[PDB]
């Protein structure tokens, strides 16, 4: 975590941390590489949500798989979230898990079965053959995608005769990818759901304004069963402190009001002072707009 | 007379912004995509011979596909030729730009490509603001591919029936035809042979795929590595195709591999991460705003939606709607800041709400030179209006004045 | 603004009278008003 | 600006049209218009 | 406007595949950078074309080291060997000068 | 170690959009404790078994 001394820019920051970034990849480790951060912070969950199912019907696992691939993406759109982030769920996960007797009995070692792996799952395109009078593009099937797929990669194969495939030497189920993260609904269900980011610097209330209105436009979308409790809701305090804020002004005016009324017992002259007021207010939110300040409790105040 | 104001108004046409004049255009062809790249270039000779047949065309300078940069993604049969001229004084003044256009309308011809004819520097702002290369254009957007290709398709035949429409055509998304080679694992397991390298004789033998490159000096060239045609003629040539295994063994390639032709995706757009579907209309002759509106009705009654399945008008008609509402709410603000002005020197609002009143005067005798002139109103009219009240109001200050 | 607004448009003598008993006795001798103001 | 049509006149011709036109109906009306609403006003 | 090209090759692969795979993983990681307008993007062959259109009144080179910051969160996502690479410092209307 | 032991995802199946691990373990019986590893079956390139 890079933290930067007072007033800097947070993108100058950032393309700033990305030169350096860049003389750094050189040294460190092979294969790793050095991701940039969000556009934002943790100050940042603005917005939070459970993707709930009232069924038992609809798979943990199934959950995730349906805010990770679908959920996220149409919120992402949305005008300033810096990310939508799922929580918790569970990962599918093809998990083949060799069975040693079965690879001795075909002496078969795994950084061959590891191999044939990496080789069966791929398309590959031979360009374009003229056939008829147009021009046909050649595309070739090859990606995992039955559960059979997994099961017939052939592994060792005997000229004349049988091929011992992966199945010949172990289990291939569709299993829990190991978590690290646990999400859950008070002590009812164990839970999927996603958490709205702001980017650094923007407006929440109206991202979540943004983002309730997506979701009731995607409600007509999710399976039947599943419905989305907000978790974190952060627009509620603005609404909370900002109207606290709006009270004491009306409740001072009044006041103040009323004490210059009694003192000058003129009611003229009691609203002249009083007229003060209204026009304060007024050159005050004109300067606020133009040094680029907004509403809340601290300026308010 | 305010009244009269409203025969020269129902005249006038609309147009986003006037026609400015450049001395090249090109000439770009709406062109379906089965087809090769001779095929292609004989298109782009034949082309550019009447292009250049046409007696006040200069140069002309054909093309196909992308210039090498990321700039152009144009894919083959995608002419994009540029039309240089020869200075319009030269040609005797018996005609304009849209003779010429018109000229190159009925000489290029040859259906499979709609022709359109577009001025080089307006066309590529156009471009980058909506993404129609023509002025009128129509955007479906949608989540199905097929059901947006099935609006696009009626959409393309009911736009036809328009008057002021010469060629409106619709890309289909779904119609792009493959070669497909279903690799039937089990055949594989059998000849103790890979997915993956099932696929080198596909990719390398049976395409070209370049498996590296020759350096000399600065140079850098290409090396292929490809089955002679011969085998790589049609589906059946394929299942033909020999392989090697790596048991040393025989075999064609429909041993490891069902070949069937089939069709699908040709290009995927997404505009704004939502699949999309276009269609572009040419009419040049008609009024711009006009025809959107025959349109727009035209496809209202005979054509219904789908689900999931929006249409909208884009192009230089979504630039002019931006404009309008931003322009027409000008009126209130200039009026406000003349008034007020006004209000100042004689602190009465009599002389300065009479004197105000002075351009309702102005726009009807403007709006009738409009007419006059078979101008139509544009985002240039209107701001000709904007100033004309600032003068206008000018001369009614003197005469009050005085 | 305001002058040009005030321009186009009891409890106080017993108010008066609380501060001015305490007010003469404080220049009764002003030094131990000091002392208290410190203290 | 109106008349003269070379290379960009196009756009020019387009502003310059109402400007000309309006800036007689107004001129010319205004001074009939405005001695008689004024009378008319002031009484 | 203020545009940025992401140019991409995915050798030899159906455009349903290089929307899935490269276009839209990255038209959709591309909308939410600051001062996007829309993304037009659309897959082909085996190419990859997407175009950044950005807001009204934006630094041009900001666009792009903003552009840039983003593209490197989404290297790691696509494909092994593809790579998606920065267009020019120009658009289609810096056309100026063409000679045969 | 890697594989067998712990659960390294090997790769990853592709279905469209969406992406999902591929793992390659021995079941959970060998590796339950310290002495299930000491005990961990290994079959030598020269086609050994330790």
């Amino acid at each position: 975590y890079v933290i930067f001394e007072d007033g800097t820019d947070p993108y100058w920051a950032r393309s700033r941390v990305l030169e350096y970034l860049n003389q750094v990849q050189g040294k460190l480790p092979a294969g790793v590489s050095a991701e940039l951060g969000p556009d934002a912070t943790g100050v940042g969950w603005i917005y939070e949500y459970a993707l709930v199912d009232r069924s038992g019907k609809h798979d943990l696992a199934d959950l995730r798989s349906l805010q990770d691939w679908f959920l996220k993406y149409e919120l992402k759109t949305i005008p300033d979230v810096a990310e939508v982030a799922s929580v918790g769920g569970v990962v599918k996960e093809y998990q083949v898990v060799i069975d040693p007797q079965r690879l001795a009995q075909y002496g078969i070692s795994l950084a061959e079965v590891k191999s044939a792996l990496d080789a069966s799952n791929q398309e590959a395109g031979g360009s374009s053959i003229e056939l008829a009078e147009a021009e046909y593009m050649v595309r070739a099937s090859g990606y995992l995608q039955t559960l059979d797929d997994f099961n017939h990669i052939v592994l060792k194969a005997s000229e004349n005769g049988v091929p011992v495939y992966l199945r010949d030497v172990a289990k291939v189920q569709i299993g829990p990818e190991m978590r690290r993260g646990i999400a859950e609904l008070n002590g009812e269900g164990e839970v999927a759901g996603g958490v709205v980011i702001l980017r650094s610097g923007k407006n929440a209330r109206e991202v979540i304004a943004a983002v309730k209105d997506k979701l009731e436009t995607l409600k007509s979308s999710l399976p039947e069963g599943v419905e989305i409790v907000t978790t974190y809701d952060r627009s509620q305090l603005i609404d909370r402190a900002i109207d606290n804020l709006s009270g004491k002004l009306l409740e001072e005016f009044i006041v103040v009001a009323v004490v210059c009324a009694l003192f000058l017992w003129h009611v003229r002259s009691a609203l002249v002072a009083i007229i003060s007021l209204p026009l304060g207010l007024c050159i005050a939110f004109i300067v606020m707009h133009f040094q680029g300040l907004n509403a809340n409790i601290m300026s308010l105040g | 007379s305010v009244l009269t104001v409203l025969w020269p108004l129902n005249k006038v046409g609309g147009e986003f912004l006037p026609q400015i004049n450049e001395g090249d255009l090109l000439y770009m062809p709406s062109t379906l995509p089965g087809i090769s790249a001779a095929e292609a270039a004989s298109m782009l000779q034949k082309t550019d011979k009447l292009i250049m047949s046409v007696p006040e065309v200069a140069r002309v300078f054909g093309k196909t596909g992308k210039a090498e940069t990321a700039t152009d993604s144009a894919p083959l049969e995608m002419v994009e030729t540029t039309i240089q001229l020869k200075p319009q004084e030269q040609w005797r003044p018996g005609m304009t730009m849209d003779k010429i256009i018109e000229e190159l309308d009925n000489t290029v011809r040859l259906p499979g490509l709609a022709n359109l004819w577009v001025p080089p520097i307006r066309n590529r702002i156009d471009m980058l603001s909506t993404g129609i290369k023509s002025p009128i254009g129509i955007k479906v957007s949608g989540t199905v591919l097929a059901d947006i290709d099935a609006m696009a398709e009626q959409i393309e035949e009911v736009a036809r029936t328009v008057p002021g429409v010469a060629s409106a055509l619709a890309e289909r998304l779904e119609g792009g035809r493959y070669i497909n080679v279903e690799i039937n694992r089990e055949k594989a397991a059998r000849y103790g042979m890979t997915v993956a390298d099932v696929q080198l004789f596909v990719t390398s033998a049976v395409g070209g795929a370049m498996v590296g490159e020759t350096v000399e000096g600065i140079a850098r060239y290409p090396i292929n590595l490809r089955y002679p045609q011969s085998w790589r003629d049609s589906p059946q040539a394929l299942r033909q195709l020999p392989i090697l295994t790596p048991m040393k063994q025989q075999i064609t390639l429909a041993d490891v591999a069902d070949i069937k032709v089939s069709t699908g995706p040709s290009m995927l757009k997404t505009e704004n991460a939502r699949p999309t579907s276009w269609i572009y209309i040419d009419a040049r002759d008609r009024d711009m705003v006009s025809v959107v509106h025959d349109l727009q009705k035209a496809i209202a009654e005979k054509v219904q939606l789908k689900p999931g399945t929006s249409v909208a008008f884009s192009g230089q008609f979504e630039l002019l709607e931006r404009a309008n509402h931003k322009l027409k709410l000008m009126v209130p603000m200039t009026l406000m800041i003349i008034f007020v002005l006004l209000y100042l020197a004689f602190r009465r609002v009599g002389e300065a709400l009479l004197i105000i009143s002075s351009v309702p005067f102005a726009l009807v005798g403007g709006i009738w030179l409009l007419w006059w002139m078979g101008f139509h109103l544009s985002v240039a009219t209107g701001t000709g209006f904007i100033a004309l009240a600032g003068v206008a109001a000018e001369f009614g200050v003197v005469m009050l004045m005085y | 603004v305001i002058p040009i607004l005030m321009g186009y448009w009891p409890l106080n003598r017993f108010l008066i009278r609380v501060y001015h008993p305490l007010l003469l006795k404080v220049l009764h001798w002003p030094k131990t008003t000091l002392l208290v103001a410190a203290l | 600006i109106l008349w003269g049509t070379g290379a960009g006149s196009e756009v020019m011709s387009r502003i310059a049209a109402p400007m000309i036109g309006g800036m007689i109906t107004a001129p010319l009306l205004s001074l009939f218009i405005i001695p008689a609403a004024y009378k008319l006003m002031w009484l | 406007d203020v545009q940025v090209i992401i140019k991409t090759s995915y050798p030899g692969q159906a455009p349903q595949i290089v929307e899935n795979q490269v276009t839209y993983p990255l038209t959709t990681t591309m909308l939410s950078v600051p001062g996007a307008k829309t993304v037009r993007g659309f897959s082909q062959f085996g190419d990859s074309y997407v175009y950044v259109i950005f807001e009204d009144g934006t630094d041009p080179y900001w666009a792009r080291s903003r552009v840039l910051e983003y593209l490197n969160q989404v290297q790691g996502k696509l494909p092994a060997g593809v790579s998606a690479e920065l267009g020019p410092d120009a658009t289609g209307v810096g056309w100026i000068y063409e000679y045969a």
